[PDB]
């Protein structure tokens, strides 16, 4: 039943790329690459990536779980291929991962660049959504992935995503760090990356850093430096942040104990209400400035709004079988207050149960670990799209063998 | 009992530890190539006849071939055994990095398909440098004489979702040192010669100031050239490639192939681990490999990982004394450790799943 | 709140069901076959404790619980419950 | 059928490898242990 | 001497009352379920090497009828359905395993004006209907059972107007408890 | 860690050792228990609940009855040799007696 094949899930913050039937990816590397025209070069494991280098430049492969730039896009496979795989891709079949709102256009142009450029013997191309449903044990359910770029509820119903009952909102990692940056600039916080550190001493909480640049730094661009401040700035979301148990007040918040964070540069100091203010927003927009906006959705309102737009007959099992997972949903107490609001506003009517997926590995490799486990059953061997498939139908036959 | 009989296999880059397991120490260790004729051996003998054979390493920084090299050099190691081999074969072999599905299901099939065995075990080689000393997690350097690691192995288990390597510290190093040494004047062009240049490690391997070390010590150079043996008496004061090419772990821009400087290297691979486990990682940063063997790793690691962590967490780093064979001697006492024997997978579960066991 | 009371229903049922597939077995019989087995229960841990208190000792063991068995079954009842028991005691012991 | 099994199989595999890195901590404990039962012997001689 | 020898608790119940050809290897091998012959690889044993693929039997599709063009014209003509739109439910009806809740997702609304999934079943379950009606002699299907799409019409408005009501759940149980507490008095 | 293996599992037996272990050592039998205790006296109770539900099963076959009721109980008991001394002073309710006549007060 088992066959060598290579699962792939391509985010838009990592990739995770290993072999099906293996409790976890062979390999998870960041996604926000640079380039250096050496041609056009591309690095994987963050060791090849992280390093100061003349003329890093600026680039961005796969946005929205979407490919943005083929060429970047079959550079980090090849890489990845010969770097990390370390084997010819016509020997293993590829499960990979997509985004469902992936455009058939995207769908075809990546198999056709699977099928005549690799010469892999089988190929298939499954949504996130299922393959989140598929690791998690439910053929019914919905989806919450609150990745980089957005946070999305999507309602699985045996096996098959419902487009018609998605729901996204750009609430995401990327809205968590402009929220960093803000706090940051507020506190008066300069943000220095690590690269741009030759020596550091240590300094009382609160007062400046005391610490020496690099004498000999290279030509790096502002999407360079913007990148390893990001990186920074995940650092510190891991370190701090914490949601908010209940809807956000200023009196509870100044009335929790501090967490202490030491940015690169030596600066250290202790964080109080402005570590839980920030993630409230994912919740509750309305309270955030600089987004005027009321049109934005919450994660429960996502919630909420992708289980109403679907059949009512299907709602029960989508309450039920809610599934969380995503980067973001490591916040602590993000699981606790959703678990909250979704009590509250839903209908006793239906039961109401969230999968207790809270390991790291859990929740931010559940996608390939579904591909995974989907990839190594017999069953499953029937769904591979082969060479001669994709021969003899063309490039639109994955529109009918892969849904 | 398997844990008594004991034995281990690692095959390696630049020496297989061959060597009969239970003791702390290995026994038959040999240059690991295999030798063919130009127009077969292994070992020692090819090593010497490597002017009339074409010589191979079968490991490519830890990838093997199955079919037809890998065998030689487990033919060699069989000595180990009581050349009873087919018997007495209680044997845990190497386990490269990060190539877990194919290389170990082809190993173990070419293992129990020609000793057909009752105890076998897979575990990365993370997983048995650990196992010398014991603790949380290790985010062992590992370099050895291929590739560099950092593995960070939290309670036993080498989480892959943080796996970090580097390649350019492996053989390439020895011909950096070559070209350097060609600079000086000696001009070497091959392996048959710079041996000697491999041998040069065993004094020309201290750095101190990473970044003006080998500037400043041109400037004073005095009581600091250890003016390696050369065989023909040329004791020429080596002060130079004393501090080039130490560096060049914790600098790769120095060689011209450009990777994460080693420690920060290990530093990103405690980084993408979880936040809470960083602690004990950075309070139990192991340092193994012949490569480590460099008396000033340990300091220069301590430094570069201090000045890019926090202040609240210390850099508690461990270099055992004898560092050089501590993965053999933690793979020899995971083998015979007491109460280990149940993990032991034999013929009588190959014979109904074969390599589909686990792997 | 909820007030709930253990019983050795679930295996006795369970024997019940290996020893006789076609045969069930009422509520009322059920209960009397609980009490049956409390009352053997506290029978044969009386007998044990005796033993131990007799030979001054403070811990129960197999040997006490043998003994007891073998002081309580009448017969050809005693034998068979004693070998099943030491077989027991036995295939427990080999880590099967 | 294969679900509940890699999840079962990760707790085990965690807690597997979890127990061998336990008996590694046990095992060099005995070798200090093992020092230690050496100097025991040595007290039963001191006692012979 | 005491013979014992073996364990404690054992002993003291006992006594103190008195060739090899069959390597596994990475083999080729077809399934006969799929009609592309596409190969695949697997590490058979030693004996059943070319056996037939086991997971095979799982490839029971499920059952659709499939009417032709004359059939069509003939019985399955509707006013408000045409081929395009017809074929194409059938073809997500056999695609998606007869699930109707995905067929509406999965239904071309760019060039099918919108449907409910009510009108969609009704309209598979009369064409299968009608498709076997024309003749007593067919045995696979021929009274097909065609649900009900009026009283469901009415199950879904009556049910949806119960789904979203916040304060009415709180308000209709209140007066629940209060219509059983006054039957009971009044008993 | 490991995947948990009970104690009845492990011996062979139905009944509850656990159970049973925590019954005595917290109760008057002893001040602590050995693991081996429980596990004997589970199994003796297992044994003997499995003759008397064989003994009882064959009378409801007899009586033709598919379900085992007191009287299928007290009919067994009473009819065994070696269950009846062990249950002599033992009365089960719903159970009756035996169509015991003596041969004295028969019709002559
Ligand atoms: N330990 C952590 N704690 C909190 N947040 C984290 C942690 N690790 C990662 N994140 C957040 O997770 C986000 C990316 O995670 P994830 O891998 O789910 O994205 P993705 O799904 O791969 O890509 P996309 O989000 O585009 O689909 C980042 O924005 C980062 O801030
Ligand atoms: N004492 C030492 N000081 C410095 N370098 C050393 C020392 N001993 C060995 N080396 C270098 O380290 C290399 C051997 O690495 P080591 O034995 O630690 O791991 P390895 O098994 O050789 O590598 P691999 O594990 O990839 O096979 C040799 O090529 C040698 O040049």
């Amino acid at each position: 039943d088992e066959v060598g094949a290579l699962v792939f899930d391509i985010g838009s913050y990592t990739v995770r790329a290993g072999y099906a039937g293996e409790d976890c990816p062979k390999v998870d590397f960041p996604t926000a690459i640079g380039m250096v025209v050496e041609g056009p070069t591309y690095y994987i494991d963050t060791n090849a990536l992280r390093v100061p280098r003349e003329n890093m430049e600026a680039i961005s492969p796969l946005k929205n779980g979407m490919v943005e730039d083929w060429d970047s896009f079959q550079a980090i496979l090849d890489h990845t291929y010969k770097m990390h795989v370390k084997s010819e891709a016509s020997l293993h079949p590829v499960l990979m991962s997509e985004a469902p709102w992936n455009t058939r256009a995207k769908r075809e142009k990546l198999t056709e660049l699977m099928f005549e450029h690799y010469n892999i013997p089988a190929f298939f191309l499954c949504k996130t959504a299922v393959l989140t449903a598929f690791a998690n044990g439910r053929s019914t359910g919905l989806i919450l992935d609150s990745g980089a770029t957005h946070t999305t509820a999507i309602p699985v119903h045996d096996g098959y995503v419902l487009q018609q009952g998605i729901v996204k909102s750009p609430l995401a990692g990327d809205f968590i760090t402009m929220q960093c940056r803000e706090l940051f600039q507020e506190m008066n916080i300069e943000l220095v990356p690590p690269y741009m550190i030759a020596s550091k001493e240590a300094v009382r909480e609160g007062s400046p850093a005391n610490w020496k640049r690099k004498e000999k730094l290279p030509q790096v661009t502002r999407s360079w430096h913007n990148y390893m401040c990001n990186c920074v700035i995940q650092d510190f979301q891991a370190s701090v942040l914490q949601v908010s148990d209940s809807t956000y007040d200023e009196q509870v918040a100044a009335q929790m104990p501090t967490v202490h964070y030491e940015f690169p540069n030596g600066y250290n100091c202790d964080f109080g209400a402005e570590r839980l203010k920030i993630p409230e927003g994912l919740f509750d927009p309305s309270n955030v400035k600089g987004l005027s906006g009321n049109t934005m959705l919450g994660v429960s309102h996502v919630v909420t709004t992708s289980v109403g737009m679907c059949d009512i007959d299907i709602r029960p099992g989508l309450y039920g079988s809610v599934i969380v997972a995503g980067g973001n949903t490591l916040i602590q107490s993000f699981t606790d207050r959703l678990n909250r609001e979704l009590s509250q506003k839903t209908p006793p009517s239906m039961r109401l149960k969230l999968i207790a997926n809270n390991t790291t590995v859990e929740r931010r490799f559940s996608s390939w670990i579904g591909g995974s486990i989907l990839a190594s059953l017999g069953t499953f061997q029937q769904m591979w799209i082969s060479k001669q498939e994709y021969e003899e139908g063309g490039k639109q036959c994955v529109e009918r063998k892969c849904p | 009992d398997d844990d008594i009989a004991a034995l281990v296999v690692d095959n390696g880059s630049g020496m297989c530890k061959a060597g009969f397991a239970g003791d702390d120490a290995p026994r038959a260790v040999f240059p690991s190539i295999v030798g063919r004729p130009r127009h077969s051996y292994v070992g020692d003998e090819a090593q010497s006849k490597r002017g009339i054979l074409t010589l191979k390493y079968p490991i490519e920084h830890g990838i093997v071939t199955n079919w037809d090299d890998m065998e030689k050099i487990w033919h060699h190691t069989f000595y180990n055994e009581l050349r009873v081999a087919p018997e007495e074969h209680p044997v845990l072999l190497t386990e490269a990095p990060l190539n877990p599905k194919a290389n170990r299901e082809k190993m173990t099939q070419i293992m129990f398909e020609t000793f057909n065995t009752p105890a076998m075990y897979v575990a990365i080689q993370a997983v048995l440098s650990l196992y010398a000393s014991g603790r949380t997690t290790g985010i062992v350097m590992d370099s050895g004489d291929g590739v560099t690691h950092t593995v960070p192995i939290y309670e036993g288990y080498a989480l892959p979702h943080a796996i970090l390597r580097l390649d350019l510290a492996g053989r390439d190093l020895t011909d950096y040192l070559m070209k350097i040494l060609t600079e000086r004047g000696y001009s070497f062009t091959t392996t048959a010669e710079r041996e000697i240049v491999r041998d040069i490690k065993e004094k020309l391997c201290y750095v101190a100031l990473d970044f003006e070390q080998e500037m400043a010590t041109a400037a004073s150079s005095s009581s600091l050239e250890k003016s390696y043996e050369l065989p023909d008496g040329q004791v020429i004061t080596i002060g130079n490639e004393r501090f080039r090419c130490p560096e060049a772990l914790f600098q790769p821009s120095f060689l011209g192939m450009e990777s994460c400087g080693i420690h920060e290297t290990t530093f990103n691979s405690i980084m993408k681990c979880d936040v809470d486990i960083r602690k004990d990682l950075y309070a139990n940063t192991v340092l193994s490999g012949g490569t480590t063997m460099y008396p000033g790793i340990a300091d220069r690691m301590q430094k570069e990982i201090t000045a890019l962590a926090p202040s609240t967490m210390k850099i508690k780093i461990i270099a055992p004394p004898e560092r050089k064979y501590s993965v053999w001697i933690g793979g020899s006492i995971l083998a015979s450790l007491s109460t280990f024997q149940q993990m032991w997978i034999s013929k009588q579960e190959y014979d109904e799943s074969g390599p589909s066991i686990v792997h | 709140k909820r007030s709930r009371k253990e019983s050795y229903s679930v295996y006795v049922y369970k024997v019940l069901k290996q020893v006789h597939p076609d045969t069930g077995i009422s509520s009322k019989a059920m209960g009397i076959m609980n009490s049956f087995v409390n009352d053997i229960f506290e029978r044969i841990a009386g007998e044990a404790s005796r033993l131990a208190h007799y030979n001054k000792r403070s811990t129960i063991t197999s040997r006490e619980i043998q003994t007891a068995v073998r002081l309580l079954l009448p017969g050809e009842l005693a034998k068979h419950a004693v070998s099943e028991g030491t077989k027991a005691v036995t295939k427990y012991t080999s880590s099967k | 059928w294969l679900s509940a099994d890699f999840a079962q199989e990760r707790r085990w595999k965690r807690g597997v490898a979890r127990k061998v890195v336990r008996m590694v901590i046990r095992h060099h404990e005995e070798q200090r242990q093992k020092e230690e039962r050496a100097r025991r012997e040595e007290q039963a001689k001191l006692r012979r | 001497k005491r013979p014992e020898g073996m364990h404690r608790e054992v002993y003291a119940l006992l006594y103190s009352d008195k060739k090899k050809v069959r390597p596994w290897k990475w083999m080729p091998f077809t399934n006969p379920a799929r009609k592309d012959g596409a190969m695949f690889f697997h590490w058979r044993r030693a004996a059943e090497e070319g056996k037939d693929y086991p997971f095979a039997r799982f490839n029971k599709t499920v059952q659709v009828p499939v009417y032709s063009e004359q059939e069509y014209q003939l019985y399955l003509h509707d006013d408000a359905w045409t081929k395009a739109e017809t074929d194409h439910l059938f073809d997500l009806s056999r695609r998606f395993d007869l699930r109707f809740v995905v067929i509406h997702d999965r239904y071309d609304h760019q060039q099918f004006k919108k449907r409910s999934v009510e009108d969609l079943k009704e309209r598979y379950y009369h064409i299968c209907a009608k498709l076997a009606n024309v003749r007593a002699v067919p045995g696979t299907d021929l009274k097909i059972p065609v649900f009900d799409a009026g009283h469901e019409r009415r199950r879904k408005e009556q049910l949806e107007r119960l789904y979203n009501r916040t304060p009415e759940q709180v308000a209709e149980e209140e007066y629940l408890l209060q219509e059983l507490r006054k039957i009971e008095a009044r008993k | 860690r490991a995947k948990a293996k009970s104690r009845s599992s492990r011996a062979g037996l139905q009944f509850p050792v656990g159970r049973v272990h925590r019954l005595l050592r917290k109760g008057n039998y002893a001040e602590r228990v050995g693991a081996g205790a429980p596990v004997y006296l589970a199994a003796v109770l297992e044994y003997l609940t499995a003759e008397i539900l064989e003994l009882a099963g064959n009378a409801a076959r007899d009586n033709k009855k598919t379900r085992i009721i007191p009287r299928h109980l007290q009919l067994a008991i009473r009819n065994d040799e070696e269950l009846n001394k062990l249950l002599g002073r033992v009365t089960i309710a719903q159970g009756g007696v035996l169509p015991n006549i003596q041969a004295v007060l028969l019709p002559k």
